[PDB]
């Protein structure tokens, strides 16, 4: 409706008997393949991304936002737990870091 | 073919030019309408040969290789169910090319979700895409993943009911 | 010639692979929409009869 791509903003310009809209949009570029999984199995629990997606570059698993590659460590702060690992099709085994663990470890 | 009639008709001026111009404007407007509706992608996307979409069946909407018209069963049913100086101009886009445009749109929305509509087509597994759509309507991803077989069965049943309803209603 | 719809682009679909963008383009596009016409008035008596 407001240009090709994800619409950011628009600017109006007057024209003879008309209007010209300059649509400023965000276009994704330089995409890269990653291996993806619906959920992460850890401690018999299924973890799902709170806002992003699980991606793998070949050896390590990360969670990133869907529209830009920004890999982050899979923690309990960016994932949520729902059920065990027996139900979700395609769940893979990976560790889930706990930020509170070094606090009581020290 | 009457010369006397044309000589008398010339007394009325450029009425004929106005009518021809209006009809020409309508005729080009129809082609513009078809371009606006169907030609919204400049890439002709194709489905993978293996139809592994996590239980989701799209055979009733994807083009049938057995048919010479390369139409879907639903599109084939739709085409079957629709039945002195005058000329009929053919449309600029033929039915097979319009079907090809719809096939490209279907392949893009199945293999890439909404990414192809906003830029480059980014591949995503179809259950994950459905989970994204679930999050769009405010339902968590887990609900989709846990009940994936049920959702796929319901979707296939609904698509079959659509074909049956179109085939059974005049 | 017979017109070509678009370049063929077979998307590499598989059940466990995703494509994530690593960059972006800020794209500005133009959309021209007519708003008004020339306001024309015709005196019917003066046009037909002078
Ligand atoms: C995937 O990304 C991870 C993290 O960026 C990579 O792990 C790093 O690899 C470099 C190269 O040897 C090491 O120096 C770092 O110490 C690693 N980080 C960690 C936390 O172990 C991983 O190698 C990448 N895999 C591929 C196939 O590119
Ligand atoms: C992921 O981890 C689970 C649990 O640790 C694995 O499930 C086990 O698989 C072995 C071998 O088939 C069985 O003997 C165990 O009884 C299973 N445990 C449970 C709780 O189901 C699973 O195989 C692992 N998957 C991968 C790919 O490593
Ligand atoms: C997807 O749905 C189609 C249509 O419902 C299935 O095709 C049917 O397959 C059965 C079993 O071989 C046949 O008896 C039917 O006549 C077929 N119907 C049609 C319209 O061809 C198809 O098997 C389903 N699954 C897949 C993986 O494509
Ligand atoms: C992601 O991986 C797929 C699979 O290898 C790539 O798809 C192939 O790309 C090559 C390079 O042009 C083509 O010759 C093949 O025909 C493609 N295969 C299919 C099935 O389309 C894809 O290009 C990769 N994507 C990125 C961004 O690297
Ligand atoms: C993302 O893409 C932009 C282009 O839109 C890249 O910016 C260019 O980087 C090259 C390499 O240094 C420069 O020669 C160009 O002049 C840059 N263009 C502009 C407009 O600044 C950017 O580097 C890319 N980033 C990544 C991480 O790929
Ligand atoms: C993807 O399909 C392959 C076989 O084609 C299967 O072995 C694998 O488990 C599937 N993965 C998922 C996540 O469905």
């Amino acid at each position: 409706f407001c240009g090709k791509g994800y619409h950011l903003m628009s600017f109006p310009q007057s024209a003879p008997h008309g209007v010209v809209f300059l649509h400023v949009t965000y276009v994704p570029a330089q995409e890269k393949n990653f291996t993806t999984a619906p959920a992460i199995c850890h401690d018999g629990k299924a973890h799902f991304p709170r806002e992003g997606v699980f991606v793998s570059n070949g050896t390590h698993w990360f969670v990133t936002q869907r529209n830009f590659y920004e890999p982050q460590i899979i923690t309990t702060d960016n994932t949520f737990v729902s059920g065990n690992c027996d139900v979700v099709i395609g769940i893979v085994n990976n560790t889930v870091y706990d930020p509170l663990q070094p606090e009581l470890d020290s | 073919d009457s010369t006397e009639c044309s000589n008398l008709l010339l007394q009325y001026g450029s009425f004929c030019t106005q009518l021809n111009r209006a009809l020409t404007g309508i005729a080009v407007e129809q082609d513009k309408n078809t371009q606006e509706v169907f030609a919204q992608v400049k890439q002709i996307y194709k489905t993978p040969p293996i139809k592994d979409f996590g239980g989701f069946n799209f055979s009733q909407i994807l083009p049938d290789p057995s048919k010479p018209s390369k139409r879907s069963p639903i599109e084939d049913l739709l085409f079957n169910k629709v039945t002195n100086g005058l000329t009929v101009l053919p449309p600029l886009l033929t039915d097979e090319m319009i079907a090809q445009y719809t096939s490209a749109l279907l392949a893009g929305t199945i293999t890439s979700g909404w990414t192809f509509g906003a830029g480059p087509a980014l591949q995503i597994p179809f259950p994950m895409q459905m989970a994204y759509r679930f999050n769009g309507i405010g339902v968590t991803q887990n609900v989709l993943y846990e009940n994936q077989k049920l959702i796929a069965n319901q979707f296939n049943s609904a698509i079959g009911k659509i074909q049956d309803s179109l085939s059974s209603t005049p | 010639y017979t017109m070509s719809l678009g370049a063929e682009n077979s998307v590499a679909y598989s059940n466990n692979s995703i494509a994530i963008p690593t960059n972006f383009t800020i794209s500005v596009t133009t959309e021209i929409l007519p708003v008004s016409m020339t306001k024309t008035s015709v005196d019917c008596t003066m046009y037909i009869c002078g």
